[PDB]
């Protein structure tokens, strides 16, 4: 009961956050992929195990879920899906919902045909701290 | 303490004798007064962790 | 199964009308019927609610009686029985 | 009689203990109740039985049974000293028709009047207004209130009647010697349908 | 914290209250054979079974 | 019937209301307690005959409003004590 | 009469043939030491529907076998030895073994 | 089949669960059993509403005991009553047997589904009543066809999915290859918690009782003994104990815990007496007169 | 028929809890039409353990209260199925669901009698009666009055008390998720009981007053037991006296102030000097 929750919760933070930024991103990968192969561990503790695996890992690592909205109160679709998220344990396709928590994190500046394009933004980091997380 | 009530609960446990141990990778203790018993050995130990006339806590 | 024994003594206490020793626990599991005191053939001693339809009156010390194994009561009565030693 | 849970009621009153019904029409009651469970049971078996008494502080006290050995004991105490009251009577069938056995099926109470009524007229034929829409009709056994005044409960009976799916019926049986056997004549073989 | 305390105060005793059916009888007898610690003792009952026996705190 | 407060009698009072003398009442006063009427103990010295105890009796007309009197006294008393023991010790009341 | 023997027979059956004992050692009311006939000796309690004069040490005394209680108080008890050693004395004569001695 | 069913996560009443545990208690070692009545929703949710219970025997649960006969029986009462229930599942204690489902209760199980497909196996210990842990169980029989093809954690999805683990030895072993096995919440209501709260009219007054002097006094004399006696220690354990930690000073003064703890807890204990005592001995007077 | 194996009731948690339950399960009445139920429970005893209920359909009309409904046949029928439960499972008398008693009870009470062996009529109730007991037990007795009233059939109070079982006590903790401010094992659960108390006795206070007047006027027949009771209360009193309390428990605490106080006193230099070079160690220390 403590560890599926534990492990969910873990998820939820580690999206977009990498092996080269805390060691716990290497630890946790790792051990979702266990859980699944084996048999070692009981039934309950494997469902929240492997629903942790697919919210870390997220979208090809491209996705996050976002702390607020773009200004004030707390991102509209965000919190529903999550609240009756958590509610997992008397119906299993309850867990589904995350995929609506989840919005690509790009921000964009546009050409004057206003289409997408690859126009620059400067931010201040190292590459050598941040890079897309690396898979299982 | 609330926690307690459930630990208290179990089928015992005694302090045995192993008689030998065994290169089978079985165990065998001997309790006090009641007849002998062959165990498997646990994680806790193997056969180079239990040896001729060990008393032990079961 | 029936398990062997002896009568010890004789108590009686009537059909389950007792010393007034029933309380608030169970009387399936305290109280006893007109019961007889017998001392078994394994070297124990039990107290035992015999049968209540033929009675623990009637049952005298010095019988050589067949008693219930799980739950101790006096099926019947059964003749001078011991070993093959005292069968010649 | 068929598919139908009734309600029997006995008589309690002083008009009893006339000779007319040989002994005496307290013990006759006996004889004629076992009558009645007979006879139900004869036309299809599938029907239940009850018996009230109407004395004192109203008692029930055998309800919904197919077993006649249940009715005939408590039958033998009664108040010899009472009297008959009958709108009481269809109080206790409609509070039965909630809870009891066989709730399913039909509802009809069928009544012994050995003495005149008690109950006002007008709350009564009012009454058979109401029983209409629920679905019970009483069908009333009259050889007691005959001798003494024209049949009230004639009045009862024919606004009671409509669409019940079980019908009603008053049926007389003479006020003189007839002995219990004469409930062979109720409609507990005439009865008939409402729908 | 302070309201929570006092909470805590009214757990303890109900907790009490239930250990202590577990606590009394069926209670054998056994002798006070040796310690291998303070939280877990060996005593030596009377039908010849040695038990590695847990202390409850109920006393010293 | 007259005193809630207290329960003590003088003898004085008896001894006026029978005309009888004051030798007499102490002896009267003796018998009264051996019946069961009442029970207690007599103090000589203070000359007061002391009820710990008054025996039931049988619906009078005196006695009725007496015990309304004293059933009043007591509700009102047992409103102001609950307020007093409700407001201090506060840290212990939930 | 039937109806009462058998309903009487099953609260006998229900109930087991209980631990008998001996009273080792009376501490207080509520701690009782017994020597119980199985083998091992226990502590016990008592139920309050029984005086603990009767049950002080040397005196055999029911026990539960259900709870470890002790069930109610069973007077002296005597082996079956006893009794053919009690029941034996005939043959006798009157008061003489012979007259004049 | 491992396309249809799935374990039934048991909502227990206090009806149902102190039924059983009384009736098991009393019999033992004679077993008893039962059949339980409740109501079925989602299709997993089992509220237990009620129990009844079926021939005790002295060889316990066995063939015999379930007759349709005892159940129809009572089906004709519950129309009478009109009470709905269907039948939920059965139930049987076993003071004789583990929690393991002995091979005369597997039996018992296969004929009481033929009745309602869904069906529950429940193990009660009454022995375990006794005490202050209750440990009991329900279970769900798993099909041979579904254990090869689907293996058993198919019952454990669409619902709560807690495996029980009753200890080692048989238990284990014969929950293993027997059944799936699947917890146990309580319902509960407001009105349900009201009626247990609820003490006594007498426990108004008792509190008010003015505690006699004469206890009291008994009391008052045992305390100024116990501190007489440590006031001593007390006082050769001051002179030292110019270091914290409190533990080290109980063993330096001799004995667990400390000197000036012992001496606070009788004057607290008489303090408890005189609380009672005096607040009563002004109380009372006031509040009667 | 006998009323006798009765000088105690003793009520289960079990037997409160059914009736309520049982009310959905029927048909959701609701006490908007009064139950009685069989009250089961032991035998063989001076004192009355009940152990169960179990709900007959009752229906006792709001129009009047001399016309019902009770269903016998469940009776004898449930009879022979209370002994495969256990043997010690008999019918001890009737449960009323409440608000009150009636006369009309003495007539439902005659049916009952002949089941039972020791008949007893208690009123269980369906919403809990304060925080005091929510059962309160009467037995039929057949007594005169000096009121100048003859030979009436009443309902006389007999104690009262809620007990429990061993299988049964344990259950219900667990089932629990209150916590119990009002155990009464300690003194802090003591002390709520005290001013509770003053509440409670307020609340039964008033009725003896309202019972005095409902004689005098609004004519009410006198039950005489009650009125030599009243009058033994107010006899009794005395006035107060003593008790008080001495200042050793300030001392032993302040026993534990000196110790900690003295460590504090060497340590202090230490301590406070110290601090500056780890202050400036962590900010820097925090950063890898």
């Amino acid at each position: 009961y403590v560890r599926q929750g534990a492990l969910i919760a873990s998820a939820l933070i580690m999206i977009q956050q990498t092996e080269i930024t805390c060691p716990k991103v290497n630890q946790f990968r790792q051990l979702y992929s266990k859980v699944i192969n084996d048999k070692h561990d009981d039934v309950m503790a494997k469902f929240g195990a492997i629903l942790a695996q697919g919210i870390l890992d997220a979208g090809g690592h491209n996705v996050t879920i976002s702390l607020q909205s773009r200004t004030g109160h707390t991102h509209m679709p965000s919190v529903v899906g999550v609240l009756v998220f958590t509610q997992f344990w008397f119906w299993f396709p309850l867990s589904h919902f995350l995929s609506l928590a989840y919005t690509p994190t790009c921000i964009i500046g546009l050409n004057k045909d206003l289409k997408m394009p690859k126009v620059q933004y400067k931010s201040n980091c190292k590459p050598s701290t941040f890079a897309y997380p690396a898979p299982l | 303490l609330r926690e307690e009530l459930q630990l208290l609960q179990e089928q015992g446990s005694y302090v045995g004798e192993v008689v030998r141990a065994m290169d089978k990778k079985k165990v065998l203790v001997k309790v006090h007064p009641e007849g002998k018993f062959v165990v498997d050995v646990d994680k806790n130990i193997d056969i180079n962790d239990v040896t001729p006339n060990c008393r032990v806590a079961l | 199964p029936y398990l062997v024994s002896n009568v010890i003594e004789l108590l009686d206490v009537d059909p389950n009308d007792q010393e007034e020793d029933g309380a608030n626990i169970d009387l399936d599991s305290q109280r006893k019927g007109k019961c007889a005191v017998i001392k078994t053939s394994t070297r124990q001693t039990y107290f035992l609610p015999v049968i209540g339809l033929v009675d623990a009156e009637k049952l005298k010390p010095g019988d050589l009686v067949g008693v219930n194994k799980d739950s101790y009561l006096i099926l019947e009565t059964l003749p001078t029985e011991y070993d093959s030693r005292v069968k010649a | 009689m068929v598919l139908e849970s009734t309600m029997v009621c006995v008589d309690n009153s002083e008009y009893m203990r006339n000779g007319d019904f040989l002994p005496t029409r307290l013990q006759a009651q006996q004889d004629a109740v076992n009558i009645v469970c007979h006879s139900k049971t004869r036309s299809n078996p599938e029907n239940n039985v009850g018996l009230i008494t109407l004395a004192n502080d109203c008692e029930v006290l055998t309800t919904l049974t197919p077993d006649t050995g249940r009715i005939l004991s408590k039958l033998h105490t009664v108040q010899p000293k009472g009297k008959i009251t009958f709108c009481t009577g269809i109080r206790v069938a409609h509070l039965a028709l909630k809870h009891r056995q066989g709730k399913n099926h039909k509802m009809r109470i069928i009544a012994f009047v050995g003495s005149p009524v008690e109950d006002n007229e007008k709350d009564l034929v009012k009454l058979a207004k109401r029983l209409k829409k629920e679905k019970v009709n009483v069908d009333i056994i009259n050889f007691g209130e005959e001798e003494v005044n024209t049949e009230k409960l004639t009045a009862f009976v024919n606004t009671l009647n409509g669409k019940d799916g079980t019908g009603s019926h008053l049926v007389t049986v003479p006020p003189g010697p007839s002995l219990a056997d004469a409930l062979i004549s109720s409609p507990i073989l005439a009865g008939e349908g409402g729908a | 914290i302070k309201d929570e305390q006092k909470n805590l105060k009214k757990e303890f005793l109900h907790a009490q209250e239930e250990v202590k059916r577990i606590q009394s009888i069926p209670l054998v007898i056994g002798q006070f054979l040796e310690a291998v610690d303070q939280n877990t003792a060996i005593v030596g009952s009377t039908t010849g079974s040695n038990y590695y026996v847990r202390i409850l705190s109920t006393i010293d | 019937t007259r005193p809630a407060n207290h329960r003590q009698l003088t003898f004085e009072e008896i001894a006026k209301s029978a005309k009888i003398t004051v030798n007499k009442v102490e002896l009267l006063v003796m018998k009264a307690l051996s019946v069961g009427l009442v029970r207690g103990s007599i103090d000589e010295v203070d000359k007061r005959v002391h009820m710990t105890w008054v025996q039931p009796r049988v619906l009078d007309l005196q006695q009725i409003k007496g015990m309304k009197d004293r059933l009043e006294l007591w509700c009102t008393d047992v409103k102001s004590m609950e307020l007093l023991v409700e407001h201090q010790a506060q840290d212990i009341l939930t | 009469k039937q109806y009462e023997k058998s309903e009487n027979d099953l609260k006998a059956l229900q109930s087991v043939g209980q631990i008998v004992g001996e009273v080792l050692k009376q501490l207080t009311e509520e701690k009782f030491i017994v020597k119980a006939t199985n083998g091992p000796r226990y502590v016990v309690g008592c139920r309050r529907q029984l005086d603990k004069s009767k049950l002080k040490p040397g005196t055999r005394v029911a026990l539960d076998m259900t709870t470890l209680t002790i069930m109610r108080y069973l007077p002296r008890e005597v082996d079956p030895l006893v009794y053919n050693m009690s029941h034996e004395d005939p043959g006798n004569v009157s008061y003489s073994e012979i007259g004049g001695l | 089949a491992p396309a249809v069913d799935t374990a039934e996560q048991v909502y227990i009443s206090s009806l149902a669960l102190l039924k059983m545990l009384k009736h098991g208690r009393a019999g033992v070692p004679m077993e008893v059993m039962g059949l339980m009545l409740g109501e079925f929703v989602d299709d997993y949710t089992v509220r237990v509403i009620d129990v009844f219970a079926m021939p005790q025997s002295g060889t316990g649960v066995s063939v015999e005991a379930v007759d349709p006969v005892f159940q129809a029986k009572m089906l004709d009462m519950l129309k009478q009553t009109g009470r709905p229930e269907m039948v939920v599942g059965w139930y049987h204690s076993h003071p004789g047997f583990g929690c393991w489902l002995s091979g005369v209760d597997i039996n018992t199980q296969q004929s009481f589904e033929a009745l309602s497909e869904r069906a529950v196996a429940v193990v009660v210990d009454p022995i375990q009543s006794v005490k202050g842990k209750v440990v009991i169980d329900a279970f769900r029989l798993i099909n041979a066809n579904m254990m090869v093809l689907g293996h058993e954690p198919r019952q454990t999805t669409s619902n709560l999915g807690h495996l029980n683990k009753p200890s080692i030895q048989a238990l284990i072993h014969g929950l293993n290859r027997h059944y799936y096995s699947i917890t146990i919440n309580y319902r509960k209501n407001e009105l349900e918690q009201k009626m247990l709260l609820n003490l006594h009219k007498k426990s108004w007054m008792e509190g008010l009782t003015l505690q006699d002097y004469s206890e009291h006094c008994k009391h008052n004399e045992s305390v100024v003994k116990e501190m007489l006696e440590l006031a001593k220690n007390y006082n050769k354990a001051v002179e030292e104990e110019d270091k914290m930690t409190p533990e080290q000073l109980a063993i330096k003064n001799v004995g667990k815990q400390d000197p000036k703890r012992h001496l606070e807890e009788h004057v607290d204990v008489l303090m408890t007496s005189n609380i009672v005592q005096c607040l009563a001995a002004m109380l009372d007077t006031v509040v009667f007169k | 028929m006998p009323e006798l194996a009765v000088q105690k009731v003793v009520v289960h948690p079990l037997v409160l809890l059914s009736v309520v339950d049982h009310f959905n399960r029927i048909g959701k009445v609701g006490n908007q039409k009064r139950v009685v139920g069989v009250l089961l429970g032991s035998w063989q005893k001076k004192v009355l353990d009940v152990s169960n209920s179990f709900a007959v359909p009752f229906d006792e009309d709001d129009k009047d209260d001399s016309v019902w409904f009770l269903d016998h046949d469940y009776l004898e029928n449930m009879y022979g199925m209370f002994k495969k439960v256990n043997a010690r499972e008999r019918i001890v008398g009737w449960y009323h669901t409440g608000p009150k008693l009636h006369k009309n009870d003495i007539a439902i009470n005659e049916l009952m009698k002949r089941y039972c062996p020791n008949s007893v009529l208690v009123i269980i109730d369906v919403k809990p009666k304060d925080l005091g007991l929510p059962t309160e037990a009467y037995i039929s007795v057949e007594e005169v009055h000096d009121d100048g009233t003859p030979t009436s059939k009443t309902f006389e109070h007999v104690t009262s008390e809620i007990g429990a079982e061993e299988a049964e006590e344990v259950g219900v903790e667990h089932l629990l998720r209150d916590i119990k401010d009002t155990t009464v094992g300690t003194l802090s659960q003591r002390i709520t009981n005290q001013v509770h108390g003053l509440k409670g006795l307020n609340s039964k206070l008033l009725d003896i007053r309202t019972y005095l007047e409902k004689v005098a006027s609004g004519k009410l027949p006198i039950n005489h037991h009650i009125i030599y009771q009243l009058q033994d209360v107010f006899n009794l009193l005395p006035d107060a006296s003593l008790q008080e309390f001495v200042k050793a428990f300030y001392l032993k605490t302040n026993d534990q102030m000196v110790v900690v106080y003295l460590a504090s006193l060497i340590r202090s230099v230490v301590a406070l000097h110290n601090l500056i070079n780890n202050k400036i160690a962590n900010r820097d220390a925090e950063k890898k």
